[PDB]
């Protein structure tokens, strides 16, 4: 359906085998799906096309909500109150996208479990390594802020984060 | 239940409840009639053959004795009426027992629901109304100067007299109300 | 239907009852019976317990203990 | 169940096998040449089959066709005895496999102790 | 804000005019309107709070507290004019006067924007509170109760004063937002210590810590049914949300000086419960109840989690909706027996059914049953505190199977068996009585419909 | 003979089975004489009271009212400082504070012990 | 006639409205409605491509 | 109050109490729903003794069960593909050591 | 869910059962008949009697209240008015 | 006084409905699910037959100790009596000891 994009949530193409029945016995499956197509599915439709129908005649749009880029924290000076309001809101929002992203993956990861069914342990290595990765760098990222987070506390966090990858590097080339 | 309680249980009391106990309590063991019935004969043959005592003390001591011995094989589950205080059955009515005080706050309409009750509820309530004054007034004549040495109550001592306190005695919830 | 209530006697039955428990219980009986007709396997057993004993060193690949 | 937990509890635990170690000889030890176990059902026939991680041992071939005639005869759930039994002759046949395996550990380690008991002796002597 | 400050002070003339007969209509249509409007401020922004002006700003913090004071005035009107009826036309004006005082007092309080006029009005709270107990307390106790209450919170609260203008001279502002954009760690002095203790001493009396809390149970035993009610429902939230809001400039103080309120929050959430469980008070009970629930939300707010803050927030409005349920209905047995003994009145199901329904929902409400939320602020309090540590678990394991033994027990002991025989005055429930009942549940389980408007900002 | 029976104090000793249930001294007559009395003076009056017609509330029970003021009220003003109450008191109320603290601080030290020697599996918690 | 008034109403209604709203509502978002993907035999017909899934290798048939 | 005899006439039958009578300290826990005192057949001390003893033996017969366990004379169970290597979650991409599983 | 009892159906019971008592005398039975001033019997005769009583009737009889009930007719009065039988 | 009466259509057709399945409901269910767990084809015959053996063993001896009941002999109960009876003596001390505990610490200490 055109309702989400495929490559945000994908799918794999659904392979169901053909039936191939080998007795004479009747299906009971088969009259009861028959008795539900007709006694549900076609009601539901048409109450769902009148519906439609009447959707048609009054066809308005809504838009989604586009904010252009700001200085960041780094960028703000000292004690400058105007940017840092700037640059926190825009930490914020950020936040709230990583946030979705990371939900985005674990709602991938679940329906190719539940899909795989059982031989999810091999069939969705795939999945779980994108996100060990996007879990280990939100992690990263935000993972003991506390309960009044601010940019400045994970402009801090990056600080002391890049000061001991620079003495691991110069360890190590020692 | 109905009885008043006496200060203190006499021999013949604490012999009888406890040949009863007994009785019971063999019952519980021996499930069958036939075996019962056996059973039963020699309890009470044991009880009639110390039944001729003169010596109080040493019947009181036979008395211990077999209040032990009761004790010890006494069954651990015996069985229980199923309306007797131990019984499975016990109590299970006691949330549908609702009083007559709490009948009197109807509302009119659900009163004039039932038209012959509560005339016939006026009538009683004017019974109790005209007999308290004579009540209290009996209770207090008869009563010694110290007080009330036991909770049994006179009965009506006229011809147009009602027992003293009767009132929820005779007005009590029934045994299945609902 | 009305039962009375009996007086030290045993109660009053019904043939409906009485023809009802029969036919559950001989289809019981009926159905076991014709189960192990059958299928006598689950409860007997199907395929036999090798003894251990009678497998040679041969076949086991065990070598002569001078070997 | 059984007279092994009784001879290897109530008598020597050196000779009966260790069913966690097992099996601690090499498997040509004895056998000049031995034969690799076949497998028939492949590892994307059983993946596509779903069949559970227990389930895909050397019999899952069995098992895929019993799956295979239980969904196609629905209604009649009385017609796949004779993949069930196959299935279940397969399983017998590896159970005494697994049997044999078991019995050939325990005559090698009593081999080994009567071996080991005849070096000490010579040395002794 | 200002929208919803004046038609509190205009409910003041208002009261003050209407005729002899219609001050309670008038009062309680009023403030179920006020309460209709104030429901505009749940509409909160993702980044940040709502800025009216320079003085008041609402945020998912304020705002459901908020709700929750507008919606409680008419519920203790109701209960007022139940015990209120032989009272002189002055007298009632008066206590409605007291009332209105109260809510326009908490409203500027949770919506002040410095932590100075937010002391102010977290303090001028205490006047109308303490002349409602020790003016229409009905027993002796109601005297030394407002003492307690009265002196416990100041003590409490002039340190908080000196520590604030100390911090404004410090750093130049005492706004909300300069001092959270503009705030830098607390490095660990004796200095800084005391600042951190006077701070959080305050708002920990306020809460009550275990240790601190004597004055609840005297003040809400001993208080009038609306001052019952607004005691534990929201001036018992004055302390979370300022520990909510001060602990921004703690920091990292608060990770050090955490752990004595936190054992003492723990083993004293273990002790009231167990003293709920052999209570022979039912407003006692009630109170100990209030006293448990409170230190699992000090155990969150000091733990300081995005999940414990959520929680917090739960909790907090989830136990003021069921202790104002429980002191209702508490307050009805009282109404019909003249005594608080537990055990003085029973069969009350037998007796009054409906009251035994809204006796039953308010229980289970009362321990964590699910998805209430009740148990979705204690579920997440619980799991931030597992996260801190793994034998926090086994206290909240201990106090929960407390909690469920106590309140079944009040339950059980009040509603079922049999009737005492002599108790012939129970008459049957009224409307009133029952749609106070209906007005405290209803929003409850809607709110389990809707939980993120509770949940705060870490939302 | 039989095995005896020993009391305890949750599983206490059946009157038939009390020595002084088969040693009654003229007194003990006149002791539980005196006994009937109290109570059918009690009954007579709570009786009166609750099949008066004209009452219409609760029969006030001194005997409850004192009970629950002798629970609540009147425990303070009789407490004094003893040795055995100070002790108790310390116990009761110090000791499980410091042993939950000496846990939790425990716990906590070798938590942040290995977060900062890095051997702790911390991933995947996202939330905290 | 009780009957048939119990059937449309309980059993009818209910499903009409909770088929609509999985159909058009429910299944119009990612993910919410997952079905374990169908088991493929050796030998078998995949219906979406026309797709012939081979048959096993012929097996050491004993007895 | 369980201990309270059932057949009196009580002015509260539930609590088993008169009006008037003086109220045990500890009533509030002494009721008909709370801590039973009353006689049991057996003595308190037996009951615990025989209580303890089945635990504690069934304990120990547990860990001495554990130590010593029960099985059947089979070798371990086979699987094809490296012991399942691949179907476990095994890396395609290091290479396992191999397992060889031979007739018998 | 039972009939009701009446007083006419408890007085023939209790006469049944006591009727098939043998150390009573059926002829001289009467629901009047003292079990002890005119029947004969003991203590020990009269606890038996209020046994078979509660074993026919599936109620059991306080023992304060049992020592009282010396008469077939007062056996009746004291079952029908704990059972509230009135006809 | 016999009032035993089980002559109700709801009680024999709830009976009769849950008296089927007790005979055939385990046939259908065992046949139609799938098989998800190896079976346990090969098994020494006294194995095969434990459960029978022990059952009747069971039977024979519950059989015999309860027609020794209608025998003209008294004996007092035995301590594996007591034990068996009493609920293994489990309710009695778990619910007194711990509770009165408990219910004592909740108001002297606390
Ligand atoms: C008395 C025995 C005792 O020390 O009991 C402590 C104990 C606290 O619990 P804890 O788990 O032992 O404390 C954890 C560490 O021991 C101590 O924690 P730490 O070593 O990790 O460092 C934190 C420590 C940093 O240490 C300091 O700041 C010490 C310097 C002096 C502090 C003075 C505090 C003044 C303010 C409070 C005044 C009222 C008390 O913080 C405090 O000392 C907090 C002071 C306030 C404590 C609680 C106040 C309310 C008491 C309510 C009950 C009163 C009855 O109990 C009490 O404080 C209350 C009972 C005694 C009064
Ligand atoms: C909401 C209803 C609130 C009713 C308040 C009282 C109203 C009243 O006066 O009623 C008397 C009135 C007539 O009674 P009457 O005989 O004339 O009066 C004499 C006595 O008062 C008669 O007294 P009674 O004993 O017959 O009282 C009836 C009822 C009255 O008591 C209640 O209704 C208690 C309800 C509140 C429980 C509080 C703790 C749990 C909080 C859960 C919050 C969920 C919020 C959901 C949204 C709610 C929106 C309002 O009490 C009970 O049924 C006993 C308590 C049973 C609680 C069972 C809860 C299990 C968990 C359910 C979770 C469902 C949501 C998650 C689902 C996830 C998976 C899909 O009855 C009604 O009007 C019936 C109302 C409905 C009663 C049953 C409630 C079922 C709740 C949901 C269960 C799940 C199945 C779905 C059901 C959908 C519908
Ligand atoms: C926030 C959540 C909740 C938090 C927790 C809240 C609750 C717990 C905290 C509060 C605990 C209680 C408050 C602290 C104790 C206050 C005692 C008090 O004011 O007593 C006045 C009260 C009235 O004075 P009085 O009328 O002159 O004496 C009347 C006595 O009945 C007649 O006296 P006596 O002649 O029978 O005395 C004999 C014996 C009575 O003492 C004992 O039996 C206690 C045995 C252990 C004492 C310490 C042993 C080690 C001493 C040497 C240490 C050397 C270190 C180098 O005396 C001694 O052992 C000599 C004095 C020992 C040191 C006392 C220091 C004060 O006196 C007593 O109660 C006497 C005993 C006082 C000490 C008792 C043990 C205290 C342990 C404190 C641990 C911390
Ligand atoms: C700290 C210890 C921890 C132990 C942990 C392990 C526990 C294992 C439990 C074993 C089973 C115990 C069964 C009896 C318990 C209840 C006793 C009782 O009061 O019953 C009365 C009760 C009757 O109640 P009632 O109608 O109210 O009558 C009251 C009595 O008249 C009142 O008269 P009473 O009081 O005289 O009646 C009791 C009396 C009469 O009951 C019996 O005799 C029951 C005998 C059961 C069968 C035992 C022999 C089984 C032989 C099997 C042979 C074939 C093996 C398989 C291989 C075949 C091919 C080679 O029993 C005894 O005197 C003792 C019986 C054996 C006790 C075993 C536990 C020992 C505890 C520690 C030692 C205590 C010693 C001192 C005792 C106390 C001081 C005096 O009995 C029954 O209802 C049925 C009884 C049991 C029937 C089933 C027996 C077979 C199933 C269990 C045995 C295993 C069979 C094989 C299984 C598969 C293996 C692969
Ligand atoms: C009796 C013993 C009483 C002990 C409890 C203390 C209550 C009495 C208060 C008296 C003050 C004692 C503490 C003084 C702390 C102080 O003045 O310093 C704090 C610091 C001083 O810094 P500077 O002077 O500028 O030094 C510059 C360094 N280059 O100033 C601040 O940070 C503001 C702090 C306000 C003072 C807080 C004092 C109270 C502390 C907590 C006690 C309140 C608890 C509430 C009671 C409720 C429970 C009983
Ligand atoms: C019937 C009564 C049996 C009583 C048995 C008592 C314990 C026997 C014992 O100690 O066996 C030695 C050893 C197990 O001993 P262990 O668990 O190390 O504890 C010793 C501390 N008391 O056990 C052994 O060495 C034997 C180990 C057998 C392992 C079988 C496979 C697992
Ligand atoms: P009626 O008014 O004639 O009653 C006659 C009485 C008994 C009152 C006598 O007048 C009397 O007091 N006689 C002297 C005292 C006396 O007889 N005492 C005997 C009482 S004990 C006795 O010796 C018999 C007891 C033996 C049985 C004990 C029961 C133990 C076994 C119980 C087991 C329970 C389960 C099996």
């Amino acid at each position: 359906p055109d309702s989400w994009d495929k490559d945000v949530y994908p799918e794999p193409p659904r392979r169901t085998p053909a039936p191939a029945p080998q007795t004479s016995l009747p299906n009971p499956v088969t009259y009861l799906t028959k008795i539900f197509d007709l006694l549900v599915d076609r009601p539901v439709t048409l109450a769902r096309e009148f519906i439609e129908q009447q959707h048609a005649k009054n066809r308005y749009y809504y838009y989604h909500r586009e904010f252009r880029r700001v200085p960041d924290i780094t960028e703000c000076e000292e004690k400058d109150i105007l940017c840092m309001f700037e640059a926190e809101m825009q930490w914020r929002r950020d936040y709230k996208v990583d946030q979705e992203i990371v939900n985005i993956i674990q709602e991938r990861l679940k329906a190719c479990q539940q899909r795989e069914g059982e031989s999810y342990r091999q069939n969705c290595a795939k999945e779980l390594e994108q996100f060990t990765q996007v879990s280990k760098a939100f992690q990263d990222r935000y993972s003991d802020l506390g309960a009044h987070y601010s940019a400045r506390k994970c402009l801090a966090k990056q600080k002391q984060r890049m000061l001991a990858e620079r003495k691991a590097a110069k360890e190590a080339a020692a | 239940a109905f009885s008043a309680p006496a200060a203190y249980l006499t021999h013949q009391q604490k012999v009888l409840r406890l040949y009863k106990r007994a009785l019971r309590h063999l019952e519980s063991w021996c499930v069958h009639r036939d075996k019962y019935r056996y059973f039963a004969c020699l309890m009470r043959a044991r009880f009639d053959e110390h039944k001729n005592e003169k010596d109080m003390v040493k019947a009181t001591q036979l008395l211990r004795q077999a209040e032990e011995e009761f004790w010890y094989g006494q069954h651990p589950q015996p069985y229980i009426f199923p309306e007797s205080p131990g019984g499975t059955s016990y109590e299970r009515y006691e949330c549908y027992k609702v009083p007559e005080w709490c009948l009197d706050d109807w509302h009119p309409s659900e009163k004039a629901m039932y038209p012959d009750y509560f005339a016939k509820r006026e009538q009683w309530k004017r019974l109790r109304r005209e007999s308290w004054e004579r009540e209290v007034k009996q209770l207090q004549e008869e009563t010694p100067p110290g007080g009330p040495r036991t909770e049994a109550l006179p009965p009506a001592r006229k011809e147009g007299d009602l027992p003293p306190l009767w009132w929820h005695i005779v007005t009590r919830p029934r045994e299945r109300p609902m | 239907v009305h039962i009375e209530p009996r007086y030290r006697q045993f109660p009053q039955l019904t043939r409906s009852q009485l023809i009802q428990a029969e036919f559950f219980s001989a289809t019981m009986w009926f159905w076991i019976l014709w189960r192990f007709w059958h299928d006598s396997d689950a409860v007997l057993g199907h395929f036999p317990y090798p003894d251990p004993s009678q497998w040679t060193d041969e076949e086991l690949g065990i070598l002569p203990d001078d070997e | 169940m059984g007279a092994h937990l009784a001879r290897r509890y109530l008598g020597d635990a050196s000779k009966e096998p260790d069913p966690l170690r097992m099996p601690t000889f090499p498997p040509d030890y004895g056998f000049p040449e031995r034969k690799e176990r076949e497998m028939v059902a492949t590892q994307q026939e059983m993946n596509d089959a779903q069949l559970m991680l227990q389930q895909r041992d050397y019999c899952a071939h069995y098992l895929i066709q019993l799956l295979k005639c239980k969904r196609d005869s629905f209604p009649n759930f009385l017609a796949c005895k004779h993949e069930q039994h196959d299935w279940d002759y397969c399983e017998h046949l590896d159970y005494v496999k697994r049997m044999k395996e078991f019995e050939r550990e325990r005559r090698l380690l009593q081999r080994k102790k009567r071996r080991e008991q005849r070096e000490a002796e010579m040395a002794r002597g | 804000m200002l929208k919803i400050i004046i038609p509190t002070t205009m409910l003041l003339p208002m009261t003050w005019m209407s005729k002899h007969n219609m001050i309670w209509i008038n009062a309680t249509v009023h403030s179920l309107l006020i309460s209709l409007i104030s429901l505009s401020l749940l509409n909160q922004l993702g980044e940040n709070s709502l800025n009216f002006s320079l003085t008041f700003f609402s945020d998912s913090l304020s705002a459901p507290l908020l709700v929750l004071t507008t919606w409680l005035l008419p519920l203790m009107l109701m209960a007022s004019q139940s015990h209120l009826s032989k009272e002189t036309t002055t007298r009632k004006k008066l206590y409605i006067t007291m009332l209105i005082l109260l809510q326009l007092f908490l409203i500027m309080t949770f919506t002040a924007t410095e932590l100075i006029l937010f002391y102010i009005l977290f303090e001028a709270t205490l006047v109308p509170t303490l002349i409602i107990i020790t003016r229409w307390g009905n027993q002796t106790e109601r005297l030394n109760a407002g003492l307690y209450f009265l002196f416990y919170t100041l003590a409490g609260s002039l340190p908080l004063l000196v520590a604030l203008v100390y911090i404004q001279n410090t750093t130049g502002s005492l706004n909300f937002l300069i001092i959270h954009y503009w705030s830098h760690p607390l490095s660990n002095s004796w200095s800084n210590i005391f600042m951190w203790l006077a701070c959080i001493m305050a708002f920990m009396v306020k809460m009550p810590l275990y240790g601190l809390h004597l004055w609840l149970p005297k003040a809400h035993v001993e208080a009038p049914i609306a001052g019952s009610m607004v005691l534990a429902a929201v001036l018992l939230k004055l302390g979370g949300y300022g520990m909510m809001r001060i602990t921004t400039i703690l920091n990292p103080l608060t990770n050090y000086m955490a752990y004595p309120f936190l054992m003492l929050s723990m083993w004293g959430m273990i002790m009231t419960s167990s003293i709920c469980l052999r209570q022979t008070d039912l407003k006692s009970l009630i109170a100990y109840s209030s006293v448990s629930h409170m230190a699992l939300v000090i155990v969150a707010i000091m733990i300081q989690t995005p999940w414990s803050f959520m929680g917090a927030t739960a909790l907090m409005i989830a136990h003021g909706l069921t202790s104002s349920m429980l002191f209702c209905l508490a307050n009805t047995n009282y109404e019909r027996v003249h005594s608080r003994t537990m055990i003085l009145a029973r069969g009350l199901q037998t007796l009054l059914p409906l009251m035994a329904t809204w006796w039953l929902v308010a229980s289970l409400t009362n321990l964590a049953l699910p998805p209430s939320i009740n148990l979705i602020g204690e579920l997440f309090i619980i799991t931030a505190s597992f996260s801190w540590s793994n034998i926090t678990i086994i206290l909240m394991g201990m106090n929960m199977m407390i909690t469920a033994l106590y309140s079944l027990y009040m339950l059980i002991t009040t509603q079922r068996g049999k009737y005492t025989h002599h108790i012939n005055n129970i008459k049957p429930s009224f409307t009133r009585e029952n749609a106070l009942m209906a007005l405290h549940i209803l929003p409850l389980l809607l709110l389990t419909l809707n939980p993120k408007m509770i949940l705060g900002p870490l939302y | 003979s039989f095995p005896k029976y020993k009391p305890s104090r949750l599983a206490t000793l059946p009157a038939t089975l009390d020595p002084a249930e088969y040693d009654i001294s003229p007194e003990t007559r006149k002791a539980q004489a005196e006994r009937l009395a109290i109570r059918s003076r009690l009954k007579r009056e709570y009786l009166l009271q609750y099949n008066d017609p004209n009452r219409l509330g609760v029969i006030e029970d001194p005997a409850l009212i004192r009970w629950t003021y002798a629970r609540s009220a009147n425990i303070y003003p009789n407490f004094r400082p003893t040795p055995k109450t100070s002790l108790l008191g310390a116990l009761f109320g110090i000791g499980p504070l410091f042993f939950w603290y000496y846990v939790f601080k425990t716990d906590r030290d070798k938590k942040e012990k290995l977060i900062q020697e890095g051997k702790l599996d911390q991933t995947f918690n996202i939330s905290y | 006639y009780r009957h048939s008034i119990f059937a449309v109403t309980h059993v009818l209604i209910p499903v009409w409205i909770i088929h609509y709203y999985l159909k058009y509502h429910v299944t119009a978002k990612p993910y919410t409605v997952v079905e374990r993907k169908p088991r493929i035999f050796p030998g078998d017909t995949i219906l979406e491509t026309g797709e012939v899934i081979p048959l096993m290798k012929e097996f050491p048939d004993q007895h | 109050q369980q201990e309270r005899d059932p057949w009196y006439d009580w002015d509260h039958p539930d609590l088993r109490l008169n009006w008037g009578e003086p109220i045990h300290w500890d009533l509030d826990m002494y009721i008909r729903n709370r801590v039973d005192t009353s006689p049991t057949p057996v003595s308190w001390n037996t009951m615990c003794k025989h209580l303890f003893g089945f635990v504690a033996f069934m304990l120990f017969m547990f860990w001495v069960g554990e130590i010593y366990p029960s099985y059947q004379p089979v070798g371990p169970k086979q699987y094809p593909y490296n012991d399942l290597y691949l179907e476990r979650g095994g890396d395609p991409t290091k290479e396992p050591e191999p397992v060889v599983h031979y007739e018998i | 869910d039972a009939p009701p009892l009446t007083l006419e159906a408890i007085k023939d019971r209790v006469l049944y059962v006591l009727k098939l008592y043998d150390k009573i005398d059926p002829e001289k039975l009467s629901v009047n008949s003292h079990f002890m001033k005119d029947l004969g019997l003991d203590s020990l005769d009269q606890v038996e009697i209020i046994m078979a009583m509660e074993d026919e009737f599936g109620f059991e009889i306080p023992d304060i209240d049992a020592e009282k009930l010396m008469c077939p007719q007062e056996i009746v009065d004291y079952i029908a008015d704990k059972k509230d039988v009135y006809e | 006084l016999v009032l035993i009466n089980e002559n109700n259509p709801l009680l024999i057709n709830s009976i009769k409905r849950l008296l089927i399945g007790s005979i055939f409901a385990g046939f259908i269910i065992s046949n139609n699910i799938p098989p998800m767990t190896v079976p346990n084809t090969t098994m020494p015959l006294y194995m095969k037959m434990t459960a029978l053996i022990v059952t009747i063993m069971g039977f024979m001896l519950a059989l015999e100790l309860n027609n020794t009941t209608y025998y003209l002999k008294f004996k007092y109960p035995s301590q594996t009596y007591k034990f068996s009876n009493m609920l293994g003596y489990y309710p009695s001390i778990m619910h007194r000891l711990p509770t009165y505990h408990n219910l004592s610490m909740s108001q002297k200490s606390a």
